[PDB]
RNA sequence: GACAAUGGUAGGAGAGCGUUCUAAGGGCGUUGAAGCAUGAUCGUAAGGACAUGUGGAGCGCUUAGAAGUGAGAAUGCCGGUG
RNA sequence: UAACUUGGGAGUCAGAACAUGGGUGAUAAGGUCCGUGUUCGAAAGGGAAACAGCCCAGACCACCAGCUAAGGUCCCAAAAU
RNA sequence: ACCGAUAGUGAACAGUACCGUGAGGGAAAGGUGAAAAGCACCCCGGAAGGGGAGUGAAAUAGAACCUGAAACCGUGUGCUUACAAGUAGUCAGAGCCCGUUAAUGGGUGAUGGCGUGCCUUUUGUAGAAUGAACCGGCGAGUUACGAUUUGAUGCAAGGUU
């Protein structure tokens, strides 16, 4: 236990980037946003603390798909109800609300516990090209590829 | 600047006498008195009679002024136990526990 | 029919977290300077 | 044991259907007022062991006794009648240690009723020796006669 | 400045003054002791060490030989009535880092 | 020697073996017996021969 | 002689209870529950010593990572100039470097790319 | 000092811890024994101390000897209490 | 680096999967009976999502050091977008 | 080198109480204090029970009386907890509160990693196979006489009663 540095809430600085989502592959964009909210890009990560930084995406509506997957890939949810499955097309939603696709993308490649739904609600998603976020002052980020 | 009065084994179960310390405890003298009065459980006079026992105790041997006294303390332990029996159908013997209480009023002044 | 597990301290507590009773509704009399239930007479 | 506890004949309760562990006394060892299981049991714990290592050991013990300095002779005993004072007294000229065996050729009665009560004093006969008493002594005190007779029957 | 030192099969981060825990070295309590596997030394100037900075040396005193805290090395194999507890307690050295030398 | 002193002959005494005393000794539980069959049993064995 | 049971019996399962020590209920209170949960106890320490170094092993290559992607550069690569130039500094090392000096972690970055 | 070995059920072998009693020796105790309670103490383990509180009269240690000598499970027995 | 002989003391005589040579069955069975090898049994650790019997590999204890095996390197989740 | 109140007689105070038509079965239950000096008197209370005052070395030795463990039941509160999925711990770890047999301390614990009790019996049990409500006490390779083998010791063509 000699010398390992620990983040905690009196260190850790979040910053606020904006990506564009114009052109970009669904998947990959997601997962590169995933590493920036939980902080794999940053030297001072620790497991137990959130030191991610909070992402917008501003052109949900422009997000795509390879091959067949608008009419073929399909998201499905059950209301615990007996028969009450109920499905939608990748497609119908991108064209209903690009914006849940998108978080629900980068959320289904966030962990599962409190901290990751905490980084989770770090998400900020929008159709559209502007954003209400301004006076957190955010830097355009490019994506790595 | 305190003064305690104790009914040990009163034949009333703890938990039935508890219901009632909890609404006394902790209030002034007069509106814990008027609690008890007005208190519709059987164990209600019993911890009145405590209640009135310490006030004089505090009183009498300590030169205590009854007006400015405060219930710092009201609690019932668990005393011996009477086992008893009830006979059920078909031959068989199911027990009854007649519990009883120790109860404790500790009055303060407040110094 | 039967408890399948004890129930633990904790459970049990839980539970009679609202068994409890009220200090009942009383109002000063006037003139014996005493307590009575509301809307009763001495 | 079980069989001797008193009672315990009968089955407490039938083998099955009551719900409870089967018995069959209720003097069984696991039972509060049960026979005991196994435990002790009158016996004789002596045994033997040869006659030569007998006379071995009641040789190192007196050869024990008279190195580390630890034996005296004495000329005689002249204690006609019983004296505990006197005998106390001629032990302090002889400056022995808190714990002495006295040995004498016979059973010297006056001898005998003189030491039997100080604390520490034990006194023996030659033929009366053993290993338990010596070892335990510090210190022999031994007649003339009686350590000649020691030496004939020890060889 | 600092220093990374190779000392017990490890590798310590050290600055003047500053108190370290390692493997019990073969010295007495009072004594001066020398780190003279120097991989790497920051601060001002930098010196990277291929594998070793050459001359780099850091002197430290001994503080304390000592045996760690006691731990309990319990385990079991569950319906084989096996189970094995041991004591251990692991010795160290405590030094003070006294001089950096580049 | 001394009876506060005494010592028996290196070699000539070992202690006892206790069965049925924990796991630890090697002869716990079964006590040595191993598992079942009429060996295991109280007074079980078939007479020699 | 008889051997009464005597006081053993509690010593041995008194300090049993007191190891359960902030257990939850009767885990800090009945000896046979307290017994089986420091036994897990004690095999969970075990194993657990021994996962601790695969985890700070692996939160250490994380930061390096980190790092190095600041450098432009991936972590396998940065470890691969770093032995072909024959620099040792260990993980832990490398991470607390990263963290706090900067321009020194620079330093070895850029004699890792020229070692490739 | 330099080399090697040390997962383990049935089971074999070895070394030890602790309990009661006895012998001998040496000690403690109303200026407070045993027991009980608490603690952040010590030993590779079984386990051993120390301090404080309670308690109010017995009890350690060394060597050896002897055993009604170690419980978590037996739909175990008795008692107490959920 | 064992092997054998003589004595003291045992436990075991319900086995299982996998691979392979075969019988039986139906080139059925997580079937059954034999040969051969491994593992489980009595083996923790890494991999195969989870998963005694498969792959890697045999835990004296400690470390916030390093190199590898099977298996892996977009995110969950260490390492190649 | 027998027991010490679940032991030792079933019975330390009983072949009683209790059970059975009867033969018969058959318990539980010891301890104030050196001395009763066993609490005058006052106060609340019908009493019971208390608080004082006294006796006593001590009354949380006040008779349900030595010691007074655990389960279990309460009162107070230092830390923590109402978006969270759990064999309850373990490893990592801030924050807050304390300060020791002074030790690279104690309590609590946001949050992250890992993690299907124990015993028995099984080829194989998280097992939805067995057993245990919890705590405490009691509860299972013993002894005698022979045999054999090994260690020890004495003597040795002798050894031993
Ligand atoms: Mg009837
Ligand atoms: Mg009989
Ligand atoms: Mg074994
Ligand atoms: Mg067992
Ligand atoms: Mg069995
Ligand atoms: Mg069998
Ligand atoms: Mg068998
Ligand atoms: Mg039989
Ligand atoms: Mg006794
Ligand atoms: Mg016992
Ligand atoms: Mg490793
Ligand atoms: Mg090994
Ligand atoms: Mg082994
Ligand atoms: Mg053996
Ligand atoms: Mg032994
Ligand atoms: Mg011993
Ligand atoms: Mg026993
Ligand atoms: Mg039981
Ligand atoms: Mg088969
Ligand atoms: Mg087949
Ligand atoms: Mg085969
Ligand atoms: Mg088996
Ligand atoms: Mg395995
Ligand atoms: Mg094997
Ligand atoms: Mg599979
Ligand atoms: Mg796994
Ligand atoms: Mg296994
Ligand atoms: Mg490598
Ligand atoms: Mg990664
Ligand atoms: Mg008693
Ligand atoms: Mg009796
Ligand atoms: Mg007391
Ligand atoms: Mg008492
Ligand atoms: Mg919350
Ligand atoms: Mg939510
Ligand atoms: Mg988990
Ligand atoms: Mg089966
Ligand atoms: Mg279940
Ligand atoms: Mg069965
Ligand atoms: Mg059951
Ligand atoms: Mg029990
Ligand atoms: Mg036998
Ligand atoms: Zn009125």
């Amino acid at each position: 236990m000699r010398q390992t540095f620990m983040a905690n809430e009196s260190n850790i600085e979040r910053k606020w980037y904006v990506i564009d989502a114009e052109g970009q592959t669904l998947g990959r964009l997601s997962s590169e946003v995933a590493s920036i909210l939980r902080g794999k890009n940053k030297v001072t990560y620790t497991p137990h603390v959130d030191t991610g930084d909070y992402v917008i995406v501003i052109n949900a509506s422009k997000i795509e798909f390879t091959g067949n997957k608008e009419t073929d890939k399909v998201y499905y949810r059950h209301s615990n109800h007996p028969g009450g499955i109920k499905s939608i097309t990748a497609g119908e939603l991108r064209r209903t609300n690009p914006e849940r696709l998108i978080e629900n993308s980068i959320k289904g490649m966030l962990p599962s516990t409190r901290l990751g739904e905490k980084q989770g609600k770090k998400l900020f998603v929008y159709g559209g090209a502007e954003h209400p976020h301004a006076a957190q002052q955010p830097e355009n980020y490019e994506l790595r590829g | 600047m305190e003064a305690k009065a104790v009914a040990r084994t009163i034949r009333i179960a703890p938990r039935k006498v508890r219901l009632v310390l909890d609404l006394i405890r902790g209030k002034n003298a007069a509106e814990a008195i008027a609690i008890l009065k007005l208190t519709n459980k059987a164990s209600s006079p019993v911890i009145e009679k405590v209640l009135m026992s310490a006030l004089a105790n505090a009183e009498h041997n300590y030169d205590m002024n009854t007006d400015e006294l405060v219930v710092k303390e009201a609690y019932a332990n668990e005393g011996p136990t009477l086992k008893r029996f009830r006979p059920r159908a078909q031959g068989r013997a199911s027990a009854i526990n007649k519990r009883t209480s120790h109860i404790t009023i500790v009055v303060s002044d407040g110094k | 029919a039967v408890p399948k597990r004890r129930t633990s301290k904790t459970r049990k507590n839980k539970r009679r977290t609202h068994f409890k009773i009220s200090v009942p509704g009383m109002t000063e009399c006037p003139n014996c300077g005493e307590y009575k239930l509301s809307h009763r007479v001495c | 044991n079980r069989s001797a506890v008193s009672g315990g004949g009968r089955k407490p309760w039938k083998q099955k259907g009551t719900g409870r562990a089967r018995q069959g006394t209720i003097r069984a060892p696991q039972w509060r007022g049960g026979g005991i299981v196994f435990g002790p049991t009158p016996r004789s714990y002596a045994y033997k062991m040869p006659k030569k290592m007998r006379r071995l050991a009641l040789r190192s013990a007196l050869s024990f006794k008279a190195q580390e300095n630890g034996l005296t002779v004495v000329d005689a005993f002249n204690f006609e009648a019983p004296k505990t004072k006197e005998f106390k007294n001629v032990l302090s000229t002889l400056e022995q240690p808190k714990k002495v065996l006295v040995v004498t050729e016979n059973e010297d009665v006056n001898v005998e009723l003189s030491a039997r009560n100080i604390p520490g004093v034990q006194v023996t006969t030659a033929q009366g020796l053993n290993v338990l008493d010596i070892t335990n002594a510090d210190s022999l005190v031994i007649t003339e006669a009686a350590a000649k007779k020691v030496e004939e029957v020890l060889g | 400045m600092f220093a990374i030192i190779e000392t017990g099969g490890k590798q310590i981060k050290v600055e003047e003054g500053q108190e370290i825990f390692v493997e019990k070295l073969d010295v007495n309590e009072g004594d001066t002791f020398t780190f003279d596997k120097v991989l790497f030394v920051g601060g001002d100037s930098v010196k990277v060490g291929a594998p070793t900075v050459e001359g780099a040396t850091v002197t430290a005193t001994v503080n304390k030989q000592g045996r760690g805290k006691k731990i309990t090395v319990f385990t079991y194999k569950r319906r084989k009535n096996s189970k094995r507890k041991k004591g251990h307690r692991q010795p160290y050295t405590k030094l003070t880092i006294d001089k950096i030398n580049a | 020697m001394k009876l506060h002193e005494l010592k028996p002959a290196e070699g000539s005494r070992k202690e006892r073996n206790r069965v049925g005393r924990g796991v630890a000794t090697g002869n716990g539980k079964t006590s040595g017996r191993g598992h079942k069959g009429q060996k295991a049993r109280s007074g079980g064995g078939v007479r020699p021969g | 002689p008889r051997v009464k049971g005597g006081t053993v019996t509690r010593a041995r399962r008194k300090k049993t209870i007191k190891l359960a020590k902030g257990y939850f209920g009767s885990k800090h209170t009945l000896y046979k529950v307290a017994k089986q949960q420091v036994m897990k106890s004690g095999q969970y320490a075990f194993r657990d010593r021994r996962q601790r170094k695969r985890d700070f092993r692996k939160l250490w290559i994380t930061r390096i990572n980190a790092a190095a992607r600041q450098h432009e550069m991936s972590y396998s690569r940065l470890m691969n100039g770093l032995k072909k130039a024959g620099i040792d500094i260990n993980r832990k090392m490398l991470s607390e470097i990263a963290i706090s000096d900067e321009k020194a972690f620079a330093q070895l970055v850029t004699k890792a790319k020229d070692a490739l």
